RNA sequence: CACCUCGAUGUCGGCUCGUCGCAUCCUGGGGCUGAAGAAGGUCCCAAGGGUUGGGCUGUUCGCCCAUUAAAGCGGCACGCG
RNA sequence: UGCGAAUGCCGGCAUGAGUAACGAUAAAGAGGGUGAGAAUCCCUCUCGCCGUAAGCCCAAGGGUUCCUACGCAAUGGUCGUCAGCGUAGGGUUAGGCGGGACCUAAGGUGAAGCCGAAAGGCGUAGCCGAAGGGCAGCCGGUUAAUAUUCCGGCCCUUCCCGCAGGUGCGAUGGGGGGACGCUCUAGGCUAGGGGGACCGGAGCCAUGGACGAGCCCGGCCAGAAGCGCAGGGUGGGAGGUAGGCAAAUCCGCCUCCCAACAAGCUCUGCGUGGUGGGGAAGCCCGUACGGGUGACAACCCCCCGAAGCCAGGGAGCCAAGAAAAGCCUCUAAGCACAACCUGCGGGAACCCGUACCGCAAACCGACACAGGUGGGCGGGUGCAAGAGCACUCAGGCGCGCGGGAGAACCCUCGCCAAGGAACUCUGCAAGUUGGCCCCGUAACUUCGGGAGAAGGGGUGCUCCCUGGGGUGAUGAGCCCCGGGGAGCCGCAGUGAACAGGCUCUGGCGACUGUUUACCAAAAACACAGCUCUCUGCGAACUCGUAAGAGGAGGUAUAGGGAGCGACGCUUGCCCGGUGCCGGAAGGUCAAGGGGAGGGGUGCAAGCCCCGAACCGAAGCCCCGGUGAACGGCGGCCGUAACUAUAACGGUCCUAAGGUAGCGAAAUUCCUUGUCGGGUAAGUUCCGACCUGCACGAAAAGCGUAACGACCGGAGCGCUGUCUCGGCGAGGGACCCGGUGAAAUUGAACUGGCCGUGAAGAUGCGGCCUACCCGUGGCAGGACGAAAAGACCCCGUGGAGCUUUACUGC
RNA sequence: GCGAGCUAGCCCUGGCCAGGGUGAAGCUGGGGUGAGACCCAGUGGAGGCCCGAACCGGUGGGGGAUGCAAACCCCUCGGAU
RNA sequence: GUGGUUCGUGGAGCCAUGGGGGAAUCUGGGCGGACCACCGCCUAAGGCUAAGUACUCCGGGUGACCGAUAGCGCACCAGUA
RNA sequence: GCCCGGAUAGCUCAGUCGGUAGAGCAGGGGAUUGAAAAUCCCCGUGUCCUUGGUUCGAUUCCGAGUCCGGGCACCA
RNA sequence: AAUGCGCAGAUACCGGGAGGAACGCCGAUGGCGAAGGCAGCCACCUGGUCCACCCGUGACGCUGAGGCGCGAAAGCGUGGGGAG
């Protein structure tokens, strides 16, 4: 049937994107933690 | 006058639509229409603050004149009477002689062509707005300002009307469509007559769908829910109220009075 | 009563499939009779085989309808998911 | 710091086992080629399948999967020489297509401003934001792979700078416009389609016949100006002018005029059109595929015809149907040796996307997964129509294991003698019925329905006659709707396929709707409608600490809350308790006020403690009201001239003791109540009675036409449902070749009976049976597997829910 | 702190619903009357109207149950301005 | 009305402060645990101030610390697949 | 089968601190009436259900028993 | 008599206001209408009737099954109103 992943490149960057994170202090802290852990990508990989 | 239907389908038995005879113009005054944001009952957080609201025909706001003194003594000819999807009443389009066109809420009796005018001058005739203090006692009157220059706010629904009962200094004694007796300041404007489209109260929607067209979504009884949702929810089968009848927010809903007692306006009220 | 089983022994009835017991419903053998005959009554031997189709109710049971030599009772985790 | 257990952790390797599977029952066969190797790759022929798709084009998503060359370890459910796989190389070209140097929508953001302990929340303008608005490219050819992108032909747009000619020019400001619903719809066209006796074309004459106006193939596409043919939009002048937040000559308003179902201006569509392209079958080409020829190809006539175009067309209706820019006009500063407008020239015209998949082996589903995925095209013939069904074009496919075999059993399917629900919880299932035309059609009804009620008759082909339409012309042709009469053949003419079984009677719910994604679709929710209640507008109410927002740019014919749930006839009594409402008195009552009077220290002046009256709100008490507010709505004894029963009486209690109507009911325990009906037989069903365990009037009472994948009872029709089974088909199951799992598993050399044993033993006792090992089958046992039982209890375990439990907010 | 790319509601903007039936009002004509109501025709084309694809569903049954599938398949069924 | 302190209203002071009231400048004020008296200590409502103290992303030195299931999650292109 | 309530005049019922117990109706006797009612005057019988026990004394207090009324019989 | 109302300030009295219904005297055994029925006062629209005159038409008449219209009170529907 219709599964839970309905990909939408705008959705992805609008929701979990770098500019998305940087507005909320909750999301800036997401980057903080992700960098401190040394993730290769802080934000989900997206393609305009 | 009001249209009925033959029962060629169920819900057409009892369906009833208004009589659009007094309607003269179909498309509205383009220079006098705004778009209205449809809330679906949601506030500026994305939350519902009025339940069971949404859907319903797209509507275009007719910007209408509730302050009539900004054209004192300038008369105008009643050009049209048109449908307004945003109120119970019908609106009248009037062409002022100086070329401005405005929407007035159309009183009963008013028909196309007559002169109309606002101001302490004005003749006491249907359509004319005047400060209350110059409107003779016992005159039925609508679209009443509640405080001077704050705009008309009283009796503007179909077939509503206030009536002047007496005078007291700067105030005058009004009987409102709700039977309440209130003093209103004499300087408050009010166009004379009653609202009209007076048969609005007889239209019988007919089917559930017709409620949807007015943007009224279904409304579910507390008794139909569970205790998490409503004070009346739960039980086994059906179940009586089992307590003083209450709203979803737990306050009593039979008789319990809610006007703030300490309200300053209490000084100017005298009835029910 | 609370002995095995609550780190699980699926619970009524039906259907299918049976198998055994006998305290025998029928058929077979018999004693007594308040047994003329015919039909019974009751007890004895006997478990080889047989032991119907329908209405009602989920029903087991039971009651009816129509037959029958007869429309036996039980046990097998109230046999068998 | 010593491991055997912890349904312990990690890893490795077993068992089941060469076992189940190899992923749609659309289907294959042969020949040639290639290669170490071929059922599986290439090619030919034959066969099958899709064809409102299983073909083609967009969008999203994916991201090199595209093309070529070389490969086969692995991935591919087998094989592989093949690949969506490995290696390498190549490949995606735009002023006009999509998007950005344009607009605004919800929403987001957000100068000003408002709010919040901090983080932050709000917020007019502005900005951002699109599958909406605006805006200039069509068609062929070319490549292994791109093309509206390169090329060719023809045609446009914008910017800049010049000329030339015009005009008071000129905004982010004023106005017009853009600009709008649903349903139905006229005319004229276009796409698209069919026919042709005509134009063109290789060829063919088979097998009995046919050299014929024979068969087969094709007969077009893009196209500026100008011309037509349709349609859409729009009145022309003069005065007055206080409105459009300055100013307008513009708009609006007023008054004059001329004009008026038009015209004339425009604007779009369609046709023609310079020119430019295409151009079959077949046949020969060697391509996996394209080329050559057919050819100087022909390129016409008729008919059908949109849902598309003219389009802002028209009519009706109510629920009353975005915005902003481009665009036109108007004026303001400013400037008028500027500027703008109109043509014509030359120049200038950037960023990104463009491969390939794209109903799927490339997207979402862990898989080359029988699932899921939006827009457009979607031909032909027939069937009443149609996107329906059957076949079929273009195109695409045979589903990435095969070969046999011909058991049980399984699945999907076909038929069945006699019977026809006897099956069973239940006609579950399957059957029957089925399209169109015509005849006909009841109770009841809210007059619409019920109705497709029910039940019938017809349906093919041939010849003769014959009436209308549309198109041509009033005429022929081509279509479309028919009507009459003769006759032909079969078991059968909606000859295949698609296509209701019907009646009667109850319960519930008025109705179409809605719901437990994934065991409940319902009598549950909703619903129009009825009542109660709140709420005078900075409304009540809701969200938020707040600002603020929704309510509502609404105003008592309105909005919120509660119940009841079309409609019909109705909705009785009880206000003692609880709740809500009203009570300017009284009692009580907290802080506060007030201080009689006591007290501690000081030598005192003092300082400092308590503190009685009395004045003190809401609340409670108290007095009333209130039932579509929470709710409630009796007992015992007696009595009538046969009995029986009790209209009548007595008396106890209560706030008052259940009215109409209904009643063994979705309520009736006793119960299969009793009577009637249906049946041969009826714990069901229907009608009744009333003894109502334990109905009863808006948690509504009793009815009600119509509706229902709801639930019950009856019957007809018809059946493999059954007596009661049989045969057959295919897909599996079986054998062979290839690949090859799973839960489970203390170890096993794992029989029966009667006992015993923790009380149901392969494992102990006695006895009895019994050569070793497999294969196809069945399921009685291994208290078989699966899940640390969901029932039950326990734990001073946990959670959801309630309230006159406690305590708080 | 992260989630409405599934799902529920609402908001903005677009799109879809083959083909049949039924035949409300209104018109227009005729009758009717003092005038009407009303009646009959024809036209008209309304409806949470009817049949039925797409599309949205998920009624009954069978299959499936280490599945093709962690909700599928077949027949059947509901809605379809 | 509260917080802090050992101080949970307690005989409850001291320091802090949301609300109300509201002074004085040395013969002035605060404190020594209700309060008063005595006797003492201090000088509120302005500010700055090294060191001794805390920590370990990093550098070094050590180890009756590990030795690839240990030791950091990572000894290996790991916050990777 | 398991709990609670009651039993008093002929009927329906109050009642008690442990001593001689009343109400209403019915019934009886008188009155009024032509005669019945209705009205008026006057009149209780009670072994306070059975049985045991506490008392000086029990309808009263207690324990059982008959009888009646009410509530219960759940997961299963 | 009691229910009821009343020191929470009633009745009785004055003043202000709201509201609905019905129209005293005139008024009569009177008038009008076909009946049902009609009563303050003003206006508009409108029916019948009588009289005077003897002018017009010229039997155009009377009755009237059905049909159609009106029809006190009570009652019913949708709304409004609601003092007695
Ligand atoms: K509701
Ligand atoms: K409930
Ligand atoms: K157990
Ligand atoms: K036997
Ligand atoms: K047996
Ligand atoms: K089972
Ligand atoms: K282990
Ligand atoms: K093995
Ligand atoms: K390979
Ligand atoms: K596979
Ligand atoms: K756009
Ligand atoms: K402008
Ligand atoms: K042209
Ligand atoms: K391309
Ligand atoms: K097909
Ligand atoms: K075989
Ligand atoms: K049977
Ligand atoms: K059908
Ligand atoms: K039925
Ligand atoms: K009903
Ligand atoms: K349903
Ligand atoms: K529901
Ligand atoms: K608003
Ligand atoms: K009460
Ligand atoms: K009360
Ligand atoms: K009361
Ligand atoms: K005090
Ligand atoms: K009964
Ligand atoms: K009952
Ligand atoms: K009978
Ligand atoms: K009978
Ligand atoms: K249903
Ligand atoms: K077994
Ligand atoms: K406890
Ligand atoms: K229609
Ligand atoms: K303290
Ligand atoms: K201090
Ligand atoms: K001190
Ligand atoms: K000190
Ligand atoms: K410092
Ligand atoms: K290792
Ligand atoms: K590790
Ligand atoms: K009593
Ligand atoms: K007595
Ligand atoms: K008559
Ligand atoms: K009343
Ligand atoms: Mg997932
Ligand atoms: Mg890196
Ligand atoms: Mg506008
Ligand atoms: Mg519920
Ligand atoms: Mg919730
Ligand atoms: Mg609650
Ligand atoms: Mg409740
Ligand atoms: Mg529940
Ligand atoms: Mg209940
Ligand atoms: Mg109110
Ligand atoms: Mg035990
Ligand atoms: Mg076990
Ligand atoms: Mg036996
Ligand atoms: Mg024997
Ligand atoms: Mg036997
Ligand atoms: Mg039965
Ligand atoms: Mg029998
Ligand atoms: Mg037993
Ligand atoms: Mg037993
Ligand atoms: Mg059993
Ligand atoms: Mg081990
Ligand atoms: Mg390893
Ligand atoms: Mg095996
Ligand atoms: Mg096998
Ligand atoms: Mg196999
Ligand atoms: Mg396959
Ligand atoms: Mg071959
Ligand atoms: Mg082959
Ligand atoms: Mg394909
Ligand atoms: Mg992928
Ligand atoms: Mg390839
Ligand atoms: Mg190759
Ligand atoms: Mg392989
Ligand atoms: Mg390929
Ligand atoms: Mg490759
Ligand atoms: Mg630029
Ligand atoms: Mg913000
Ligand atoms: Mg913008
Ligand atoms: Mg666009
Ligand atoms: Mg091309
Ligand atoms: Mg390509
Ligand atoms: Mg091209
Ligand atoms: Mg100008
Ligand atoms: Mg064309
Ligand atoms: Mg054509
Ligand atoms: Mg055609
Ligand atoms: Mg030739
Ligand atoms: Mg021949
Ligand atoms: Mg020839
Ligand atoms: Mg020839
Ligand atoms: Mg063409
Ligand atoms: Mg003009
Ligand atoms: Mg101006
Ligand atoms: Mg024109
Ligand atoms: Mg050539
Ligand atoms: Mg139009
Ligand atoms: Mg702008
Ligand atoms: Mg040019
Ligand atoms: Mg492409
Ligand atoms: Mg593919
Ligand atoms: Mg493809
Ligand atoms: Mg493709
Ligand atoms: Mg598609
Ligand atoms: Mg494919
Ligand atoms: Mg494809
Ligand atoms: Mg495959
Ligand atoms: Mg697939
Ligand atoms: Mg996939
Ligand atoms: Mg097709
Ligand atoms: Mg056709
Ligand atoms: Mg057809
Ligand atoms: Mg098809
Ligand atoms: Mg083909
Ligand atoms: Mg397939
Ligand atoms: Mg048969
Ligand atoms: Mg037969
Ligand atoms: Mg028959
Ligand atoms: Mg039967
Ligand atoms: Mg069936
Ligand atoms: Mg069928
Ligand atoms: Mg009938
Ligand atoms: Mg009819
Ligand atoms: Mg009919
Ligand atoms: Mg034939
Ligand atoms: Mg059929
Ligand atoms: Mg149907
Ligand atoms: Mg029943
Ligand atoms: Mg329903
Ligand atoms: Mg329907
Ligand atoms: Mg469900
Ligand atoms: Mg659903
Ligand atoms: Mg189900
Ligand atoms: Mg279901
Ligand atoms: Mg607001
Ligand atoms: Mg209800
Ligand atoms: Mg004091
Ligand atoms: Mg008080
Ligand atoms: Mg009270
Ligand atoms: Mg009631
Ligand atoms: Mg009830
Ligand atoms: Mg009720
Ligand atoms: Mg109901
Ligand atoms: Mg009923
Ligand atoms: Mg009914
Ligand atoms: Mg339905
Ligand atoms: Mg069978
Ligand atoms: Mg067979
Ligand atoms: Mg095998
Ligand atoms: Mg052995
Ligand atoms: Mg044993
Ligand atoms: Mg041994
Ligand atoms: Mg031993
Ligand atoms: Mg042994
Ligand atoms: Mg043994
Ligand atoms: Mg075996
Ligand atoms: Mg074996
Ligand atoms: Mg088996
Ligand atoms: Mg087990
Ligand atoms: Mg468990
Ligand atoms: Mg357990
Ligand atoms: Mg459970
Ligand atoms: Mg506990
Ligand atoms: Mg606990
Ligand atoms: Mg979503
Ligand atoms: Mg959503
Ligand atoms: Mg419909
Ligand atoms: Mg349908
Ligand atoms: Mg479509
Ligand atoms: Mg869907
Ligand atoms: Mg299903
Ligand atoms: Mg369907
Ligand atoms: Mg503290
Ligand atoms: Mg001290
Ligand atoms: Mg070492
Ligand atoms: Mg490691
Ligand atoms: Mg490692
Ligand atoms: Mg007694
Ligand atoms: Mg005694
Ligand atoms: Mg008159
Ligand atoms: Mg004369
Ligand atoms: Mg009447
Ligand atoms: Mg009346
Ligand atoms: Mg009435
Ligand atoms: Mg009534
Ligand atoms: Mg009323």
């Amino acid at each position: 049937m219709k599964r839970t992943w309905q990909p939408n490149r705008r959705k992805r960057a609008k929701t979990h994107g770098f500019r998305a994170r940087m507005r909320t202090p909750g999301g800036r802290k997401v980057l903080k933690r992700r960098r401190q852990k040394g993730r290769w990508r802080l934000t989900p990989a997206v393609r305009k | 006058a009001v249209k009925k239907f033959k029962p060629y389908t169920p819900s057409r038995r009892f369906m009833t639509v208004a009589d659009f005879s007094e309607i003269t113009k179909t498309e509205p005054e383009k220079s006098l229409v705004k778009p209205l944001k449809k809330t679906g009952g949601r506030n500026n957080q994305g939350r519902i603050t009025v339940r069971f609201r949404g859907g319903g025909h797209k509507r275009l706001y007719r910007i209408i004149d509730f302050k009539r003194w900004d054209k004192v003594g300038i008369p105008a000819k009643v050009a049209a009477i048109e449908y307004d999807p945003n109120r119970s009443a019908r609106i009248a389009l009037l062409h002022y002689v100086d070329g401005e066109k405005r929407y007035i809420i159309a009183p009963d009796g008013l028909q196309v062509g007559q002169q109309v005018v606002a101001g302490p001058d004005a003749p006491i005739q249907v359509g004319n707005a005047l400060p209350l203090r110059f409107i003779p006692v016992g005159t039925v009157v609508h679209a009443v300002e509640l405080e001077p220059k704050k705009g008309a706010k009283l009796a503007r629904a179909a077939g509503t009307s206030a009536q002047i009962q007496g005078r007291e200094g700067d105030y005058v004694i009004l009987r409102l469509p709700s039977g309440e007796l209130r003093k209103v300041h004499g300087e408050c404007y009010a166009t004379v007559g009653a609202v009209g489209n007076a048969d609005h109260k007889n239209i019988v929607l007919g089917k559930a769908g017709r409620s949807r067209w007015l943007g009224r979504r279904p409304h579910v009884r507390g008794a139909a829910m569970n205790p998490v949702d409503h004070p009346h929810g739960g039980g086994e089968g059906r179940a009586p109220r089992g307590r003083p009848p209450a709203s979803p927010w737990g306050w009593q809903t039979k008789g319990l009075k809610t006007r703030k007692r300490r309200k300053p306006s209490s000084r100017f009220i005298i009835a029910r």
